[PDB]
Protein backbone atom coordinates (compact mmCIF):
# COMPACT_ATOMS: atom_id res chain seq x y z
CA UNK A 1 0.00 0.00 0.00
CA UNK A 2 1.23 3.42 -0.77
CA UNK A 3 -0.04 6.35 1.73
CA UNK A 4 1.76 9.44 -0.53
CA UNK A 5 0.39 12.15 -2.14
CA UNK A 6 0.15 10.28 -5.63
CA UNK A 7 -1.68 11.91 -8.55
CA UNK A 8 -4.21 9.69 -10.44
CA UNK A 9 -3.50 9.30 -13.61
CA UNK A 10 -5.09 7.26 -16.38
CA UNK A 11 -1.70 5.35 -17.27
CA UNK A 12 -0.97 4.56 -13.44
CA UNK A 13 -4.51 3.17 -12.78
CA UNK A 14 -3.58 0.73 -15.76
CA UNK A 15 -1.06 -1.08 -13.56
CA UNK A 16 -2.31 0.09 -10.56
CA UNK A 17 -5.24 0.41 -7.82
CA UNK A 18 -6.25 4.34 -6.89
CA UNK A 19 -8.75 4.99 -4.05
CA UNK A 20 -11.13 7.96 -4.04
CA UNK A 21 -9.09 11.07 -4.33
CA UNK A 22 -8.85 12.10 -0.03
CA UNK A 23 -7.72 15.59 -1.27
CA UNK A 24 -8.40 17.45 -4.48
CA UNK A 25 -5.67 19.56 -6.12
CA UNK A 26 -4.92 21.68 -9.34
CA UNK A 27 -2.41 23.91 -10.49
CA UNK A 28 -2.52 27.29 -9.26
CA UNK A 29 -1.13 30.97 -9.09
CA UNK A 30 1.72 31.84 -6.94
CA UNK A 31 3.26 35.47 -6.93
CA UNK A 32 4.90 37.20 -4.67
CA UNK A 33 3.65 39.16 -1.68
CA UNK A 34 2.52 42.53 -2.49
CA UNK A 35 4.94 45.17 -0.22
CA UNK A 36 4.31 48.71 -0.29
CA UNK A 37 6.32 50.39 -3.36
CA UNK A 38 7.99 53.50 -3.50
CA UNK A 39 5.71 56.18 -3.99
CA UNK A 40 5.95 57.53 -7.50
CA UNK A 41 7.85 61.25 -8.12
CA UNK A 42 4.35 62.86 -9.52
CA UNK A 43 2.31 61.03 -6.41
CA UNK A 44 0.81 64.39 -5.24
CA UNK A 45 -1.73 63.88 -8.60
CA UNK A 46 -3.34 60.67 -6.54
CA UNK A 47 -5.99 61.70 -4.54
CA UNK A 48 -7.64 62.92 -7.83
CA UNK A 49 -8.24 61.10 -11.06
CA UNK A 50 -6.32 62.29 -14.42
CA UNK B 1 1.03 -10.35 8.72
CA UNK B 2 2.49 -7.09 8.99
CA UNK B 3 2.04 -4.62 6.57
CA UNK B 4 4.63 -2.45 4.32
CA UNK B 5 3.74 0.67 3.51
CA UNK B 6 6.44 2.63 0.78
CA UNK B 7 6.09 6.16 1.08
CA UNK B 8 8.35 9.61 -0.58
CA UNK B 9 9.56 11.94 1.65
CA UNK B 10 7.30 14.85 0.99
CA UNK B 11 6.40 17.89 3.44
CA UNK B 12 4.36 18.32 5.03
CA UNK B 13 3.20 14.51 3.97
CA UNK B 14 5.91 12.97 5.18
CA UNK B 15 8.83 14.84 6.64
CA UNK B 16 11.85 13.42 8.72
CA UNK B 17 11.38 14.12 12.94
CA UNK B 18 13.52 16.26 14.32
CA UNK B 19 15.03 13.97 16.53
CA UNK B 20 14.92 10.86 14.70
CA UNK B 21 18.08 9.80 16.31
CA UNK B 22 16.69 9.16 19.65
CA UNK B 23 13.57 7.43 18.05
CA UNK B 24 12.76 3.66 16.10
CA UNK B 25 10.30 2.63 14.41
CA UNK B 26 7.00 4.44 12.98
CA UNK B 27 7.86 7.23 15.49
CA UNK B 28 10.52 8.78 12.94
CA UNK B 29 8.10 10.29 10.99
CA UNK B 30 5.40 12.91 10.95
CA UNK B 31 3.33 14.62 8.77
CA UNK B 32 -0.18 14.45 6.46
CA UNK C 1 0.93 34.39 -2.10
CA UNK C 2 -1.55 32.10 -4.00
CA UNK C 3 -3.89 33.75 -6.31
CA UNK C 4 -6.94 33.00 -8.30
CA UNK C 5 -8.54 29.68 -8.49
CA UNK C 6 -7.59 26.06 -10.07
CA UNK C 7 -6.74 26.44 -13.35
CA UNK C 8 -7.56 22.43 -13.48
CA UNK C 9 -8.60 19.59 -11.03
CA UNK C 10 -6.55 16.45 -9.47
CA UNK C 11 -6.69 14.20 -7.14
CA UNK C 12 -4.12 12.09 -4.46
CA UNK C 13 -5.15 8.18 -4.33
CA UNK C 14 -4.04 5.73 -1.82
CA UNK C 15 -2.41 3.14 -4.05
CA UNK C 16 -2.89 -0.79 -4.24
CA UNK C 17 -1.40 -3.56 -6.35
CA UNK C 18 -4.35 -4.85 -8.70
CA UNK C 19 -6.09 -7.68 -7.37
CA UNK C 20 -4.68 -7.01 -4.08
CA UNK C 21 -7.74 -7.22 -1.44
CA UNK C 22 -7.21 -4.48 0.81
CA UNK C 23 -8.10 -1.97 -1.82
CA UNK C 24 -11.73 -1.99 -1.17
CA UNK C 25 -11.64 -1.41 2.35
CA UNK C 26 -9.41 1.72 2.09
CA UNK C 27 -11.46 2.91 -0.68
CA UNK C 28 -14.13 2.82 1.84
CA UNK C 29 -11.90 4.35 4.24
CA UNK C 30 -11.20 7.09 2.31
CA UNK C 31 -14.81 7.99 2.04
CA UNK C 32 -15.48 7.92 5.84
CA UNK C 33 -12.69 9.87 7.15
CA UNK C 34 -14.10 12.70 4.00
CA UNK C 35 -17.42 12.19 5.49
CA UNK C 36 -16.85 12.75 9.04
CA UNK C 37 -14.19 15.81 8.84
CA UNK C 38 -10.91 14.38 9.29
CA UNK C 39 -9.03 14.80 6.14
CA UNK C 40 -10.33 18.37 6.58
CA UNK C 41 -9.36 18.44 9.86
CA UNK C 42 -5.66 16.83 8.60
CA UNK C 43 -5.30 19.35 5.88
CA UNK C 44 -6.00 22.18 8.50
CA UNK C 45 -3.33 21.07 11.20
CA UNK C 46 -0.41 20.69 8.55
CA UNK C 47 -1.36 23.37 6.92
CA UNK C 48 -2.78 26.30 8.65
CA UNK C 49 -2.52 24.77 12.33
CA UNK C 50 1.80 24.15 11.65
CA UNK D 1 -25.01 2.76 -15.95
CA UNK D 2 -25.68 5.83 -14.20
CA UNK D 3 -24.05 9.12 -15.80
CA UNK D 4 -25.61 12.23 -13.64
CA UNK D 5 -24.67 14.50 -11.13
CA UNK D 6 -24.42 11.94 -8.50
CA UNK D 7 -22.92 12.68 -5.47
CA UNK D 8 -19.58 10.24 -4.42
CA UNK D 9 -20.88 9.41 -0.78
CA UNK D 10 -20.26 6.63 1.84
CA UNK D 11 -23.42 4.71 1.53
CA UNK D 12 -23.77 4.75 -2.46
CA UNK D 13 -20.57 3.82 -2.49
CA UNK D 14 -21.09 0.16 -0.72
CA UNK D 15 -23.60 -0.74 -2.89
CA UNK D 16 -22.26 0.69 -6.43
CA UNK D 17 -19.45 1.14 -8.28
CA UNK D 18 -18.48 4.44 -8.44
CA UNK D 19 -15.70 5.84 -11.15
CA UNK D 20 -13.49 8.52 -10.69
CA UNK D 21 -15.08 11.64 -9.78
CA UNK D 22 -15.43 13.71 -13.60
CA UNK D 23 -16.43 17.14 -11.54
CA UNK D 24 -15.08 18.55 -8.15
CA UNK D 25 -16.92 20.98 -6.27
CA UNK D 26 -18.00 21.50 -2.25
CA UNK D 27 -20.29 24.12 -0.76
CA UNK D 28 -19.81 27.63 -1.89
CA UNK D 29 -21.35 31.06 -0.41
CA UNK D 30 -24.29 32.84 -2.72
CA UNK D 31 -24.28 36.22 -2.13
CA UNK D 32 -26.27 39.11 -3.89
CA UNK D 33 -23.77 41.46 -6.43
CA UNK D 34 -23.03 55.48 -9.15
CA UNK D 35 -22.17 59.07 -7.30
CA UNK D 36 -25.17 61.53 -7.76
CA UNK D 37 -24.55 64.70 -10.19
CA UNK D 38 -24.81 66.91 -6.98
CA UNK D 39 -22.98 64.47 -4.71
CA UNK D 40 -20.64 66.86 -3.47
CA UNK D 41 -23.06 68.22 -1.16
CA UNK D 42 -23.19 64.85 0.74
CA UNK D 43 -20.65 66.11 3.81
CA UNK D 44 -23.66 68.37 5.17
CA UNK D 45 -27.26 67.90 5.35
CA UNK D 46 -29.22 69.72 3.44
CA UNK E 1 -22.61 35.80 -7.28
CA UNK E 2 -20.39 33.69 -5.96
CA UNK E 3 -17.74 34.64 -3.28
CA UNK E 4 -14.83 32.66 -1.00
CA UNK E 5 -13.40 29.17 -1.50
CA UNK E 6 -15.27 25.92 -1.65
CA UNK E 7 -16.04 24.72 2.15
CA UNK E 8 -15.47 20.93 1.66
CA UNK E 9 -14.88 18.30 -1.25
CA UNK E 10 -16.83 16.19 -2.98
CA UNK E 11 -17.27 14.33 -6.53
CA UNK E 12 -19.35 13.48 -9.18
CA UNK E 13 -18.96 9.83 -10.38
CA UNK E 14 -20.52 7.86 -13.23
CA UNK E 15 -22.50 5.25 -10.63
CA UNK E 16 -22.23 1.19 -12.38
CA UNK E 17 -23.56 -2.07 -10.30
CA UNK E 18 -21.26 -4.47 -8.15
CA UNK E 19 -19.71 -7.26 -10.42
CA UNK E 20 -20.73 -4.69 -13.95
CA UNK E 21 -17.93 -5.71 -16.72
CA UNK E 22 -18.63 -1.55 -17.25
CA UNK E 23 -16.72 -0.96 -14.44
CA UNK E 24 -12.92 -0.47 -15.13
CA UNK E 25 -13.13 0.74 -18.92
CA UNK E 26 -15.69 3.58 -17.73
CA UNK E 27 -13.20 4.42 -14.81
CA UNK E 28 -10.18 4.24 -17.34
CA UNK E 29 -12.53 6.87 -19.75
CA UNK E 30 -13.50 9.66 -17.19
CA UNK E 31 -9.82 9.49 -16.43
CA UNK E 32 -9.02 10.02 -20.17
CA UNK E 33 -11.28 12.79 -20.80
CA UNK E 34 -9.83 14.37 -17.62
CA UNK E 35 -6.27 14.62 -18.79
CA UNK E 36 -7.07 15.36 -22.74
CA UNK E 37 -9.03 18.40 -21.25
CA UNK E 38 -12.80 17.54 -22.37
CA UNK E 39 -14.35 17.20 -18.93
CA UNK E 40 -12.53 20.66 -18.76
CA UNK E 41 -14.16 21.58 -22.33
CA UNK E 42 -17.15 20.39 -21.06
CA UNK E 43 -18.09 22.21 -17.85
CA UNK E 44 -16.82 25.11 -19.70
CA UNK E 45 -18.87 24.90 -22.64
CA UNK E 46 -22.36 24.74 -20.86
CA UNK E 47 -20.85 27.09 -17.55
CA UNK E 48 -19.36 29.85 -19.33
CA UNK E 49 -20.18 29.74 -23.01
CA UNK E 50 -24.01 28.99 -22.75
Amino acid sequence: IAIAPLTITLVREEVIDFSKPFMSLGISIMIKKPQKSKPGVFSFLDPLAY
Amino acid sequence: KTVVVTTILESPYVMMKKNHEMLEGNERYEGY
Amino acid sequence: MKVGGNLDSKGYDIATPKGSSLGTPVNLAVLKLSEQGVLDKLKNKWWYDK
